């Protein structure tokens, strides 16, 4: 059919897995998907036991791609130790600044995701699955609904799928403007028809989730790997990239690079390579000043030789690379990060509610040269005191990037303080 | 006049969403998107009948509308121009986009053109950062290149 | 249990009758069938006289869906004028190119067919019924065997069904590669453990059939209508679709359409609507060149506004719709049709035996550019002379579609002739 | 000299007892025999004829008439490829080329190991899923060589 206009995000791959089709900026429908061996991994999976599938996904070493890097197979194991019924949820809320990796799978190769959802759902014994897609991805929503209908027509969804006795329906839910609904418990609250307010954890969703039942939440990109684990087998999958951080990864790269876009690369790639080898270097060949890992971390130009993996000394996060160069004002950039957290705190926790607000309020005064001495000291204090009593990761990290800019770029901050 | 009623064509769509998920209350956001699509905003008087269709208390529905930033109870607009004001778009030219919008349309963020046609809605990252600065016109999404380019895009919305 | 792999043929319905369940590509077993009111029409039928059932089926205007469109009630009436015992046969041989309507009922909603068979058998006083299913439908065979067992366990088959005093067993026979065994008399010969050689007709099976006894043969799709006639009554059934050609119809659509599959539609639907409204139009939005009505007829792009009914100017046949678009070579397609008839003549009749063979052999020469002037003239002659002395419909139609292509696409043939 | 193994003889007897008259079971019997041996052994027909209480001549005539039966080539897996109009339009020749690439044989041929035989057949009644093929009782739409290769790998 006709879908809403989508910008044609550049995509490039050295591995030809997740982006085999999605490197071309158009919808690949089920016939095209089937020509490339689509749904054959599902057929293989349905001839395996759920337990076997869990084992393979465990042994593959796949870790969550939604930011926290929790081992996927282990998550599934935790779920299936609890009585059913169980639910499977695909988190397509992707709303962190700089992050646009998930959308290109959804919009260009929806069947890769759907195939993964079906295999994953079978593995944990879920007969009901959800995709929760942010409200600002309307094209993704329509593309997914249509792709689900296609899968039904070909007998990959519904009752007694391919004679296996496994039943599955996938429901597509839409967000409506809240970044916090990407936090898995707020997502579930939203799926239940409520405000997106995170729950105290534990319990984790795998114990008590949607309607209080065992629920697995996984990110789009995580799920997009599942086809390959089953197709290739866990051993051959685990041989991709470095053995300690195996498998393909998507890197959304933006800001002051020549070739901004999504790169599918192994996780031994360095940050420097992402920028200069893959993304074409900087605009104007200006020097890199900083890389923002979404709204989470700020790396300086001294920190470009780190690996794009989940190691302590690695890039971490979701592999989101926002490049700032030498003329970009770090305080101005910091203000944009403060504004994000101001806008997205759900307000349940007092230090997060007031802290996200005051961090932005005071940083604006600083930026505009209107800050008193007390405003400066208050800003420092607030930045250090957003996390206390926080029940979700937003409160824990709302001050993190800004604090790193204060430590790594003191000279720039000092020019504002003398003003 | 009389108790507010949904036009049948809207009501049919709302009932389709309500019947889609296993539980009616799960359809609340899809319903509110549908209502905003139809009316150009969420009419306050629409919430009580929606609440009844969802088998939810009105206060629950009102709280949901308030919580989710995409929903607008105050201003009717045929086309919402959502302009990303987050970090990457800021770096790459949000301010130039906002200027071009002001030159073309005569309005700033948060304002509606006098004809009810266009409202500029500042939004957080739209997940298209490589194509910064980004904007949407209703469901359509675009990279801003220049005033001339923007003008031609806006001309498609009649 | 598990069945052989089947492709998931797309199915769509505007009527929700024959495809109410079969629109979903999976086996619906008896519990699911019962939830929808399954077998309740049978229970109603067993409280009616056979004569009344025949009357309702007559008044419904139901016509045979196996290609000839003979009035079903009339057929049944003819059988019961003759002394018993009598036999009922479900023709599931479906082997004409393009035709895949029957299998989706068999494979997905077998109880709809079984219910129809029991009612029909009761109506004509047959205590022994058969399904003859082609050998290349192995999944359909196992699905039917299992569904018959399910029906037995629930007391719908066997002796004294539901205290009625009516006895019935349904036997499932398998074909073994012959299209001709869809011809009702050859089917009966095959059921008798012989080669599939059609018999001279008349006599019709309703007079002299299996073991020379009165026998009703009906197509799968025909029989699949019987539940509805009993459930709704004939009046309501006649309100389905146009008054002149009432009832649901299945249309297997293939070739150069975006949505190939089986469509359940009323018979006032036009050929154009089938292709463009239902089947999503043509691949590449290319122009329609021709529609083959299975291996029977060739309609040109000027004949798309015809109704899909049993009228003189209507599409007719089995509603099989194979779409060819503007780049498809009509002579190459014609060769494929000739090849089918070559491979399926049973050879009893001389012009059919020789004609089907020569039609294909000469057309292959023409196609490959190796045909002499004599070969061209011979081809024309043979095409016109397959039917003489033929005892069944195969010899009567083996030249039909090809002749229509010669008349409708002369320019394309002329390029081969030169 | 030739005798059916007891397990096969049992199954044939089941078919023979199924219909009211023994001779009605002839095709079910031949299907069963072909399933067991990978073809119809010529030497199987006299014993079968005796179980059916038919003349051998009759049984031989039936085997000759029905195209699904093969008295010449043993194969574990028959790949039946539709060569009729719709599959032809939609890519029979691509399927055949893919089969030759994977298996090294053409229609009518058996692989040297006796594993696969390609059997050209008339319309299989799955035209919307053209081009169609079967592997013994399983039936599939052909999409591509990569896809077909994976399907064929399931048959060992
Ligand atoms: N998003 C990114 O993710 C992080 C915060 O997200 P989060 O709060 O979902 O992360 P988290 O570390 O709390 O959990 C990550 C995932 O692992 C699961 N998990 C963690 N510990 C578990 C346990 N003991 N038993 C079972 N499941 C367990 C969670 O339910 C979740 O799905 C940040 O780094 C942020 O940038
Ligand atoms: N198949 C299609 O059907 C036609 C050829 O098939 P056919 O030879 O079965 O067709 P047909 O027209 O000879 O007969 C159709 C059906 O009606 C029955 N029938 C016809 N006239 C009858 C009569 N006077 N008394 C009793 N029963 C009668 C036949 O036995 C058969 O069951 C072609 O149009 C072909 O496309
Ligand atoms: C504030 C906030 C916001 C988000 C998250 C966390 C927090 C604290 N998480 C992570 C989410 O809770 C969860 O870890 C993952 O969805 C689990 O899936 P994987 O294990 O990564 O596959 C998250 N995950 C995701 O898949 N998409 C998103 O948009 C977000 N957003
Ligand atoms: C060569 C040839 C081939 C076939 C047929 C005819 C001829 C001449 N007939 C029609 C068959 O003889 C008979 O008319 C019907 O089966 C009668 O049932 P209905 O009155 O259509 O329900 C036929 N009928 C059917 O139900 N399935 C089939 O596969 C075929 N094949
Ligand atoms: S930490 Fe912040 S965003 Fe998270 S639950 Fe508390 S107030 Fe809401
Ligand atoms: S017309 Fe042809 S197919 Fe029919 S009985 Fe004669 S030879 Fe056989
Ligand atoms: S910062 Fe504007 S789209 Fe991401
Ligand atoms: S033409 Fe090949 S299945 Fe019908
Ligand atoms: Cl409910
Ligand atoms: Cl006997
Ligand atoms: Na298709
Ligand atoms: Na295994
Ligand atoms: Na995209
Ligand atoms: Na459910
Ligand atoms: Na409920
Ligand atoms: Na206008
Ligand atoms: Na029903
Ligand atoms: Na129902
Ligand atoms: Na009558
Ligand atoms: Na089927
Ligand atoms: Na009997
Ligand atoms: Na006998
Ligand atoms: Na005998
Ligand atoms: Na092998």
């Amino acid at each position: 059919r006709s879908y809403p206009a989508i910008p044609r995000i550049y995509a490039e791959t050295t591995l030809n897995m997740l982006l085999k089709r999605a490197k071309k900026p158009r919808v690949h429908s089920i016939d095209e998907y089937l020509k490339d061996g689509g749904y054959q991994a599902l057929e293989k999976a349905l001839n395996m036991s759920p337990e076997e599938i869990i084992d393979w996904v465990d042994k593959s070493t796949l870790r969550g791609r939604g930011g926290a890097g929790f081992p996927t197979g282990k998550k599934w194991k935790f779920a299936v130790q609890n009585p059913g019924p169980r639910y499977f949820i695909c988190n397509a809320d992707e709303s962190e600044p700089g992050t646009f990796k998930d959308r290109i799978i959804i919009e260009r190769d929806p069947h890769l995701l759907i195939e993964g959802i079906i295999i994953s759902s079978y593995a944990i014994g879920a007969n009901e699955a959800y995709i929760y897609i942010r409200g600002e991805y309307p094209a993704g929503y329509y593309i997914l609904r249509d792709a689900i209908e296609e899968a039904k027509k070909k007998g990959f969804l519904g009752k007694n799928i391919l004679g296996s006795g496994f039943d599955l329906e996938i429901y597509v839910a839409r967000g409506a403007g809240a970044y916090i609904c990407g936090e898995e418990t707020a997502l579930i609250e939203s799926l239940e028809g409520k405000r997106g307010h995170p729950r105290l954890k534990p319990p984790y969703p795998v114990q008590k989730g949607l309607w209080g039942k065992p629920t697995v939440v996984n990110n789009v990109e995580t799920i997009a790997n599942v086809r390959f684990i089953i197709s290739m087998g866990w051993e051959e999958y685990r041989y991709i990239g470095p053995s300690d951080y195996a498998g393909p990864k998507l890197f959304p790269v933006s800001g002051k690079v020549k070739k901004p876009g999504v790169y599918e690369l192994p996780m031994n790639t360095t940050l420097r390579e992402v920028i200069f080898k893959y993304a074409g270097g900087t605009l104007g060949n200006k020097k890199v000043k900083a890389v923002f890992s979404g709204a989470l971390d700020c790396f300086s130009s001294e920190e470009l030789d780190i690996p794009m993996d989940y190691s302590p000394l690695g890039f971490g996060g979701t592999g989101t690379v926002i490049v700032l160069t030498e003329e970009d004002d770090i305080v101005e950039a910091a203000l944009k990060i403060a504004e994000f957290y101001e806008h997205e705190t759900c307000g349940q926790c007092t230090p997060c509610r007031v802290g996200c607000y005051e961090q932005a309020n005071l940083l604006e005064k600083i930026y505009k040269g209107e800050a008193t001495e007390q405003d400066w000291e208050g800003f420092d204090f607030v930045n250090r005191n957003i996390q206390p009593t926080s029940i979700c990761g937003l409160g824990a990290v709302a001050g993190r990037l800004i604090r790193q800019t204060l430590e790594k770029f003191p000279e720039e901050w000092e020019k504002y303080r003398k003003k | 006049k009389t108790e507010f009623e949904f036009p049948e064509e809207l009501k049919t769509k709302l009932q389709e969403h309500i019947n889609y998920f296993p539980k009616k209350r799960q359809a609340i956001l899809l319903c509110l998107h549908e209502i905003q699509n139809y009316y150009g905003y969420i009419p306050p008087e629409s919430l009580k009948p929606l609440a009844d269709m969802l088998e939810l208390p009105l206060n629950h529905v009102e709280g949901v509308v308030a919580f989710y930033d995409m929903f607008d109870r105050e201003d009717k607009a045929k086309y919402r121009i959502r302009v990303c004001v987050s970090i990457v778009c800021h770096l790459m030219g949000t301010n130039k986009l906002l200027k071009a919008l002001e030159n073309i349309l005569g309005i700033k963020p948060g304002e509606v053109t006098p004809d009810g046609k266009f409202k500029i809605v500042p939004v957080q990252c739209l997940g298209a950062c490589s194509e910064a600065p980004v904007f949407m016109v209703n469901d359509d999404e675009y990279k801003f290149e220049s005033e001339v380019q923007l003008n031609e895009i806006l001309s498609r919305y009649t």
